[PDB]
């Protein structure tokens, strides 16, 4: 039954979904975080170079990956056209929710019709618009989730378990964009099994800041 | 055995089955039921709450459709989006041509031959959702639910999800025992909280009375003494 | 063509009369100008798009239910002056007019053709709300006796459908007997 | 077109990427002494200086159009993690203002890199030998050592392909 | 406009003005009407020249050899047949050709030539060209030639002028002889020669 | 009526912000110089739709280049060149410092880099006293017979802001569409500079 | 065949005021008396349209089409994701340049951003579009703007212009061009969009205090 | 690829065919019931020689030809044989509900030139330049003579040369290739002259 | 794999078209129509397992046209599948032609569409058998049954479900000792209901019964109260 798409199991399953969502589980962990007025993307690269989680939309959107680097690449397009195309017809930046139902109904299109396969790539996407300071989680079923934070990839779940714990503090945290990072880069220790300058990557979007990467020596204060 | 494994194929019973898997892929989604009360239809859903760190609102489920038509549904939810995609495209576009919001049936019927030609096609899979659907036009109140299959019918009161039977059993009540809009808001997040036996209480509803017949979601003061009563 | 559609009390009563013309020849001195796209919606051209045009009224018949008049001159609009007029028991009778320029206006009461230019300002003083049928099956009466009387290209009878919950009733009128009113 | 249920789907060319220019060689391996040695090309120009050694055939057409459009597009040389995921194991190495000098074999940056049967002690050999402070002389030979175990893009050259007898003799 | 261009022992001489008009408005004195395709491809003109070139390079990458003069005016003479007032001279250096002039224009012709002038004042260069021109000219002697065949339909077509910029097409590429201001260059040629007797000063 | 000059270290692009219909005036302060960033200033005159969708396709195609070269400034040339490929009946200006830092003014396909390029209605009237005033034509050292021409030395950024006041001035004094306010953008090392100086309204 | 003339609009001190005649002429004839052209599309949006009386219509379809897609799976279309008047008309001008099979219109998208800032553009068939602290269009654009822009010569003039100010010069531009329009009505629809009061539209209003005595004696 | 590599076998029992370039000239020799009664030209200076399924040889040297007359058609200059043998490696290659069962030696000059040319295209669509080459059936076994009687500091002078080796390497029709579009057939005779000889 | 597409078995059999049919009686509801004298009616068994269910909605029978009704047998989607398509055709007929579409050409181009579902290998069957029902303009009652298979004829009664057989030899042996000889449509539906419950031996209140008639000009399905109205006066 697992070898299509379009075949549900006699338990009502979609196996190839099931198999593409543990594609994303080999990937390194990535971590999401927000409060208020900031939200925080902690990456942790894996390599020569490590391979850059971190794509940037727009000055107010960006996401990091965990899978399929390909279908990542593939996603990002999808959702860099559909801002450019709201800007181009209405001047409005597109809002974080609406982009992440957009990559929603991209995503389950692979699911029901023949040919293709699921996306074996999950995103986390960060932005900020009128509403505020957002983060998504996108899945290969094209299920999308709106979280405080969370993290994906290989052994997230002690990252996940760590915001759990934390939230009660890191929903303060208005108005100071370092203890954000601080505790993002807190979370993501926890998935390990360690960091360095090179290895870790952090972006960050807010009320003031537009989305930045912090790759290398820029990291280093945060470590 | 055998004749499972595709979407067009018929079984010697004459049943297709890869339908019948899609059902069950339905009575594994959460619960989610609708109510027709004398003047409107409301809406309600049991969402699971799958960590502390999802936003306690946001999530939103129930999704509306023109503007007096609302829909939910249980099982693979992106397929329940793209279910309401379509319909909102069918609606769209027989606004554009007549200049009228669609009928409640009309949409139904609609939304039943897009499901129905998913089980035509073995390139094709059937939707996975159940969706409760319905609204107030020129004719009342409609309420509907489309199965995998493309088969519907107008209910007076609907349940589907993992917790559709406790759900059904109660609405077997309100109709044996009667329902205004009001009444029915707080009766439909009794019968969530009841279905449920942590998870958020989403409910709306669209009556001719008390929303002029367009579809609103339940909020604040309202939503909370649905929420008290249900516990109560 | 001069063509009249008036909504009343009971109803809407569509009149025209039965003279077509190529240059100054009569091509047909006795046409049926008034043409049943549905049960109860009548329209009046001031042929093929008719046909269209009841074909998709009876498709949207099959599939979504009887059709309003609003139905028909919206189905009237998106295929292309038409007036469109007809009766409902919901909306009761209705007089929609789409000149030339595509736009669809709601009115009491409309003329159209080139006998209408000739008695605009007959019926906007003779007409009022509500009317009686006799009313108002003599005031169509006076206003297209003038328009023929005028218009070279209107003539011949005048005929008559009035629309009621009642049912549908055809009427005509002679020369003899409109043209001494 | 499909995922096992663990998640993943279902010569020797040796690369030094020193801050004075990218090496890249390749073992030609013709298979008789009629086979033309001259047109054996495992090294190939994608752009003025941008290269790669090496469906073949046609990624390569691919890949020297886009870097072509973009050139006339932009008028700048295209970034080499562009076309990386713009366009056989693959290593392509290239120079732009932006990065440097690269090499790359998904995609993934490497400082040296050896693809082939003799990936396995070749990797390890590089891992062993190189350092940062190669200059291209040095880069070459090591390139020479880790074979017997040419091509450049400069500043100035951009890419040429390989005096390839005197380095084998210098060797 | 006027642009020249002839072949003689030493290559190609390429020469054209620079005014450039809207009507009887001179919108410009210093546009640009030779097109560098390649290091031995010049275009002359009187978006398509950029479509060449990038087919150029492509056939660069490609082919072991240079694309030939041929091959690049019968491109162009196609692309320019494809969309039937403009004319064009192709004018290169293959080692297989030798030094060739392909004229194009908008009509779809294509003419292989020593000597070809286009523009409103190609007349006034033919005069020159055809009573001055030698197969066995100096390059000197032909890079004046061509300067002064440009001076002439400067001076006598209304729509001709600015600058003379020289090209000159040799077995290692093209030169650019440099840009020359036909108003100094008019009077340098009238003290020198003697011509122009009927211009007071 | 735009007017692009390219100086020491400087460019200016200048335009009226008058927008006309037929003798109508449809708005007296309608911008119509753009500071594009990347230390670019452009302007898209002609007629106005088209205009306004070269600009907008320009816009998309500059963050897709941002997009693919981790936000680098975009330098002149490739604006240019980019400008070109889309190309509307529009007259394009856009200027900016070349990457040696020189003041460059671009025109437009079949773009041209020239030291300085007017554009628009008034085009005819301010070019010539611009051609006589920054490039010396037509000037002489006195005294030389005509023999030797004027050194074209280069003019500071206060000089040529005063040489396309004047000429602006003079456009709006006999031209009807020329002349409600002047809009200077000046690019420079430090960044774009925006001016705006009054005209007569009549 | 069927067209609107008369649109015209300023800005103030805390809002735009907008209005148009409800008249549909058929060339020569005064045939339709009861169109309306002014389309709110929120508190904050009024589209005063003119031209065609088609393509009005299907304008407005396309406004209501806005409204409706904008509340799918948005909380907030509400109050803080709801449609600006900025959006809608680079809605509106995208179709017309779409159309552009052009639509025979002539478009003043006024309102009040969400930030506060008076919003007043113009768009017509061909895609040309301004702002100013007076809009008109059509036969207004000649008799209308020096009236109006008597009471707001520049930008400065805006914040010294007050409700009625504004309002009476509108009122006395419509009687003017009633005056001197022959495609014009008595009848006309004028909307203020306040910041601070919202959205104000007013529907029937007359041209009044009309001179005529003076012809006696000619 | 599965369906590549049976295409190889069904190359491997087609006939075989022997290409050798001298200083001055390419041949091209092939190996031809009782009641029963190779080498194709794409233009005046390129010709093209196969071994296997022979009714797709057919659609392979069409297409080869249109090819050749649309690069003039296109471009003034006749097509190089480099570009030929591109084109061909490109129909085979995009090919591969089956590929062709073929592969093919290209020989020829180019366009106002004068060093001789061959090349060589499998079913993969792979292609290179050879100096002596055989395809077919033992095509191994002729291989390896040529691998040895061939040599790359002496190739051989002139069309005897040629011919001779090409015999000996078949041991009959031979193609001789000159340029300025000389080709021409042997003789019967000739040939019989040189197996004897 | 000759049992999962529509091609021929070693047998000469189409084994998707013969479990095509099967699909048709898994509603496990009957329906019979028969012809008066002027008119035709269709019984057919309303269902409701559901005490939520809208009655009203759950209908088997479909108003293709102003004059030709059709009731179906087999999942309700394809039957709905098959009244839109059937709806349809009989308006673009209509358009074509210029009049309204007959029964039995309608039947045929059902039958017709059913047949290129059964030899297309592209497409299944719909399990589903339409009996069309109208009062022709030529040739008066009509009823025609179209199956699976791409096969209709034209019936004088017709019975269709699980219990077909028994409401058939009803049916046969009326006629043996005998169209129905009634005066006007009320008598015939009595009749119709009549012989339903004695094949089918239960009786049915207005709720277990959907009814149409087809008259000149008109085709209507008889609402719960009109229905009420035949069971008293069978009752009587």
């Amino acid at each position: 039954y697992d070898g299509d798409t379009v075949t549900f199991s006699p338990t009502g399953r979609l196996f190839q979904v099931e198999y593409a969502l543990e594609a994303i589980k080999q990937g390194s962990v990535t971590v999401g975080l927000r409060s208020n007025t900031h939200a925080v993307l902690v990456a942790l690269k894996r390599n020569s170079s490590y391979q850059k989680k971190i794509i940037k939309c727009d000055e107010h959107m960006g996401l990091s990956l965990a899978g399929l680097a390909p279908d990542a690449r593939v996603l990002s397009n999808y959702l860099r056209q559909q801002c450019n195309y709201s800007s181009l017809v209405f001047n409005r930046k597109l809002a974080v929710e609406r982009a992440g139902h957009l990559l929603c109904d991209k995503a389950q299109k692979n699911t029901q019709s023949y040919g293709g396969r699921p996306y074996g790539v999950g995103l986390l996407i960060i932005g900020y618009d009128k509403s505020g300071a957002h983060l998504l989680e996108f899945q290969p079923s094209g299920n999308v989730t709106e979280l405080y934070g969370t993290a994906i990839g290989a052994r997230s779940q002690g990252a996940k378990t760590y915001l759990e714990r934390t939230l009660d503090t890191f929903i303060k945290i208005d108005g100071n964009p370092d203890e954000l990072i601080k505790a993002g880069v807190e979370a993501i220790s926890q998935s390990l099994r360690s960091l360095t300058v090179d290895n870790l990557s952090i972006a960050i979007v807010g009320k003031d800041t537009p989305f930045t990467i912090y790759d290398g020596e820029a990291v280093a204060k945060y470590i | 055995t055998g004749y499972d494994l595709s979407n067009s194929v018929f079984s010697p019973d004459g049943r297709n089955f890869q339908v019948e898997y899609a059902v069950k892929a339905v009575e594994n989604g959460t619960t989610s039921i609708g109510i027709k009360c004398n003047d409107g239809v409301v809406f309600a859903v049991e969402k699971l709450i799958t960590s502390k760190l999802l936003v306690p609102q946001k999530n939103v489920k129930i999704q509306v459709v023109d503007r007096h038509i609302g829909c939910v549904y249980s099982g693979l939810i992106p397929d329940g989006r793209h279910l309401v995609n379509r319909g909102r495209e069918e609606a769209a576009s027989f606004k554009k041509l007549y200049k009228t919001p669609i009928p409640i049936p009309a949409f139904a019927d609609r939304l039943g031959q897009y499901v129905q030609a998913h089980t035509l096609y073995n390139s094709v899979r059937p939707f996975g959702v159940s969706t409760i659907f319905g609204g107030v036009d020129k004719n009342g109140a409609h309420l509907y639910m489309l199965e995998p299959s493309g088969s519907y019918w107008g209910y007076k009161g609907a349940a589907t999800g993992k917790g559709r039977q406790s759900a059904k059993a109660e609405l077997e009540k309100l109709v044996d025992h009667h329902l205004s809009a009001r009444e029915a808001v707080k009766q439909a997040a009794k019968i969530i909280y009841l279905a449920h036996e942590d998870f958020e209480l989403e409910i709306s509803w669209c009556s001719l009375s008390e929303t002029n017949g367009l579809h609103k979601f339940v909020k604040g003061d309202l939503l909370q003494e649905a929420i008290d009563f249900a516990q109560k | 063509t001069s063509i009249m559609a008036v909504t009343f009390k009971d109803g809407v009563i569509l009149g025209a009369d039965s003279r077509t013309t190529t240059g100054a020849y009569i091509a047909n001195r006795v046409t049926d100008k008034l043409t049943r796209v549905h049960d109860k919606i009548w329209c009046c051209r001031s042929q093929a798009i008719a046909d269209i045009v009841q074909y998709h009224l009876e498709l949207y018949t099959s599939q979504y239910g009887t059709p309003s008049t609003e139905t028909a001159a919206s189905v009237f609009k998106e295929l292309c002056g038409i007036i469109v007029a007809g009766y409902d028991d919901k909306n009761k009778g209705e007089v929609y007019t789409i000149p030339l320029g595509g736009s669809v206006h709601k009115l009491p009461y409309a003329i159209a053709g080139s006998g209408s230019t000739f008695i605009y300002g007959y019926c906007d003083k003779n007409f009022r709300e509500n009317m009686s049928k006799e009313e108002t099956v003599d005031f169509i009466k006076h206003s297209l006796s003038q328009a023929i009387k005028w218009d070279g290209s209107s003539g011949g009878v005048i005929r008559m459908v009035v629309l009621t919950a009642a049912g549908v009733e055809r009427l005509i009128f002679y020369p003899d007997e409109y043209e001494q009113l | 077109s499909t995922f096992s249920p663990e998640g993943r789907l279902f010569s020797t060319a040796i690369g030094i990427a020193t801050k004075e220019g990218v090496v890249l060689g390749v073992e030609k391996r013709a298979t008789s002494p009629l086979l033309e040695s001259d047109s054996i090309e495992k090294i190939v120009e994608i752009d003025r200086h941008i290269g790669c050694a090496m469906d073949a055939r046609s990624m390569i057409e691919h890949a020297r159009t886009a870097a072509v459009t973009h050139n006339l597009y932009y008028d700048e040389d295209i970034n080499v993690e562009s076309l990386t995921q713009s366009v056989v194991a693959l290593l392509i190495a290239g120079h732009d203002a932006d990065d440097g000098y690269q090499l790359f074999h998904t995609f993934y940056r490497y400082n040296a890199k050896a693809i082939g049967s003799g990936s396995e002690g070749a990797q390890a050999e590089l891992l062993n030998e190189w350092h940062s402070s190669l200059t291209l002389k040095e880069a070459e030979l090591l390139v020479l050592k880790i074979l017997k175990q040419l091509s450049c893009i400069t500043k100035q050259d951009g890419f040429k392909i390989y005096k390839t007898a005197e380095l084998i003799k210098e060797l | 406009t006027t642009t020249l261009a002839f072949r003689f022992q030493g290559g190609i001489i390429v020469a054209v003005d620079s005014r450039a008009t809207a009507g009887n408005w001179v919108a410009s004195q210093t546009v640009k009407k030779v097109i560098e395709i390649n290091p031995f491809l010049l275009g002359t003109m009187a978006f398509w020249e950029t479509w060449l070139g990038s087919q150029c390079r492509l056939h660069e990458l490609r082919e072991k050899e240079r694309i030939s003069v041929a091959a690049a005016s019968k491109i162009l003479s196609n692309l320019v047949y494809q969309y039937k007032s403009m004319g064009t001279m192709i004018c290169g250096y293959t080692r297989k050709e030798g030094p060739t002039i392909y004229y194009v224009d908008s009509d779809g012709t294509r003419l292989k030539g020593d000597i070809f002038c286009v523009g409103s004042g190609q007349t006034f260069a033919y005069g020159v060209l055809d009573s001055n021109y030698k197969w066995d000219l100096s390059v000197e002697d032909a890079l004046y030639l061509g300067k002064r065949s440009i001076l002439a339909a400067a001076h006598r077509d209304a729509y001709s002028g600015g600058s003379v910029n020289l090209y000159h097409v040799t077995e290692d590429g093209w030169i650019y002889h440099g840009n020359h201001d036909v108003g100094e260059l008019f009077w340098k040629v009238k003290e020198e020669e003697g011509s122009f007797n009927n211009v007071i000063g | 009526t735009i007017l692009g000059i390219a100086g020491e270290d400087f460019a200016v692009l200048a335009g009226d912000t008058r927008n006309i219909t037929d003798y109508s005036i449809n708005s007296r302060y309608e911008p119509k110089v753009f500071d594009c960033g990347d230390n670019i200033v452009m302007s898209a005159n002609g007629f106005a739709a088209d205009g306004d969708a070269l600009v907008k396709r320009f816009k998309n195609s500059v963050k897709w280049y941002h997009f693919d070269h981790n936000d680098k400034k975009l330098s002149i040339n490739s604006a240019a060149r980019n400008i070109q490929h889309l190309l509307y009946y529009v007259h394009t200006i856009i200027a900016g410092l070349d990457e040696d830092g020189k003041g460059a003014v671009y025109s437009f396909g079949s773009y041209e880099r020239e030291q300085c390029r007017a554009g628009g209605a008034a085009a005819s009237l301010i070019m010539p006293f611009l051609d006589n005033q920054v490039n010396f034509k037509n000037q002489y050292e006195p005294g030389t017979n005509g023999k030797v021409k004027k050194p074209l030395k280069y003019l500071s950024v206060e000089e040529v802001i005063k040489l396309v006041r004047d000429s602006f001035t003079s456009a709006t004094e006999r031209h009807i569409q020329v002349g409600d306010g002047l809009e200077i953008l000046i690019v420079t090392k430090d960044g774009v500079r925006k001016e705006f100086y009054e005209l007569k309204r009549d | 065949i069927v067209t609107g003339t008369s649109v015209i609009s300023m800005k103030y001190d805390n809002g735009v005021i907008i209005a148009a005649d409800n008249l549909g002429s058929y060339g020569s004839l005064l045939r339709f008396n009861g169109v309306e052209r002014l389309i709110p599309v929120g508190d904050n949006t009024v589209v005063g349209i003119s031209g065609d009386i088609s393509d009005m219509q299907h304008i407005e379809r396309l406004l209501k089409d806005l409204v409706t897609e904008n509340a799918y799976d948005n909380p907030l279309a509400d109050a803080e994701e709801a449609l600006e008047p900025s959006y809608i008309f680079e809605y509106l001008a995208t179709v017309m340049y779409q159309r552009r099979n052009p639509l025979w219109n002539a478009i003043i998208v006024a309102g009040v951003q969400s930030n506060g800032d008076q919003f007043l553009r113009y768009v017509n068939l061909l895609g040309v579009t301004y702002s100013s602290p007076t809009l008109a269009t059509g036969f207004g654009a000649h008799m209308a703007n020096p009236l109006l822009r008597k009471v707001v010569d520049r930008e400065s003039d805006i914040p010294k212009t007050t409700v009625q100010v504004a309002e009476e010069a509108i009122v006395n531009a419509m009687r003017v061009l009633y005056y001197r329009d022959a495609r014009s009505s008595r009848n006309f629809s004028l909307a203020i969009i306040d910041k601070n009061t919202g959205l104000t539209f007013k529907k029937n209003l007359q041209v009044e205090n009309m001179k005529w005595d003076f012809a006696k004696d000619i | 690829i599965f369906q590549v590599e049976y295409a190889l076998e069904a190359v491997k029992r087609g006939t075989c065919a022997v290409g050798v370039k001298g200083k001055n000239c390419v041949v091209l020799g092939c190996e031809r019931l009782k009641l029963q009664d190779k080498v194709s030209k794409i233009d005046s200076h390129v010709v093209l020689s196969f071994s296997g399924l022979n009714a797709d040889s057919r659609i392979l040297i069409e297409k080869a030809r249109v090819e050749a007359q649309s690069h003039r058609l296109t471009l003034e200059d006749p097509v190089t044989v480099e570009y030929l043998t591109r084109y061909v490696a490109g129909v085979q290659q995009r090919y591969t509900v089956r590929p062709f069962g073929v592969s093919t030696l290209i020989a020829g000059f180019d366009p106002r030139d004068d060093e001789p040319k061959l090349y060589q295209t499998e079913p993969s669509g792979i292609y290179s330049s050879w100096s002596a080459q055989t395809i077919g059936r033992n095509s191994k076994t002729v291989r390896e003579f040529l691998e040895k009687n061939y040599d790359r500091k002496e190739p051989p002078a002139t069309v005897e040369e040629c011919v001779k080796l090409t015999v000996r390497s078949l041991l009959i029709e031979i193609t001789v290739v000159k340029p300025d579009s000389d080709i021409v057939a042997l003789s019967s005779e000739e040939i019989n002259q040189y197996v004897t000889q | 794999y000759d049992r999962h597409i529509t091609i021929f078995s070693p047998e000469g059999r189409l084994y998707q078209v013969e479990y095509a049919f099967k699909a048709t009686n898994q509603t496990n509801i009957n329906s019979l129509a028969v012809r008066g004298k002027d008119c035709t009616v269709v019984i057919s068994q309303k269902k409701v397992p559901d005490k939520l269910l809208d009655p009203t909605t759950v209908s088997y029978i479909f108003c293709i046209s102003r004059t030709i009704g059709m009731v179906v047998n087999g999942p309700i989607p394809d039957a709905r599948n098959a009244a839109l398509r059937a709806k349809a055709e009989a308006a673009e007929f209509r358009y074509k032609y210029g009049y309204d579409m007959p029964c039995d050409v309608l039947a045929k181009r059902m039958a017709n569409l059913s047949q290129i579902y059964t030899q297309r290998a592209y497409m299944r069957p719909l399990g589903v058998i339409l009996t069309f029902v109208s009062v022709d303009e030529e040739l008066g009652p009509s009823i025609y049954k179209t199956d699976p298979a791409g096969y209709y004829v034209g019936y004088k009664a017709t019975a269709t479900g699980p219990k077909q057989q028994e409401i058939t030899t009803n049916l046969e042996n009326h006629f043996k000792k005998s169209h129905i000889n009634e005066e006007s449509w009320e008598k015939v539906v009595e009749f119709a209901i009549t012989h339903m419950i004695d094949a089918l031996g239960t009786e049915f209140s207005k709720n277990d019964l959907e009814v149409g008639v087809a008259t000149k000009d008109k085709f209507f399905t008889l609402s719960a109260e009109n229905i009420e109205e035949r069971l008293v006066a069978i009752a009587e």
